[PDB]
């Protein structure tokens, strides 16, 4: 999941936008 | 700000400044 994805690795705007409305 | 680690409320507060008027879900345990 997200923290999977940009806590443990390194985040990016794309993987952030997909968390959006 | 968005190409690092971020955690917790860096995290929280990444999504905040990107998504903008649309929101955002946060599912940590997802």
């Amino acid at each position: 999941g997200i923290v999977e994805q940009c806590c443990t690795s390194i985040c990016s705007l794309y993987q952030l936008e997909n968390y959006c409305n | 700000f968005v190409n690092q680690h971020l955690c917790g409320s860096h995290l929280v507060e990444a999504l905040y400044l990107v998504c903008g008027e649309r929101g955002f879900f946060y599912t940590p345990k997802a």
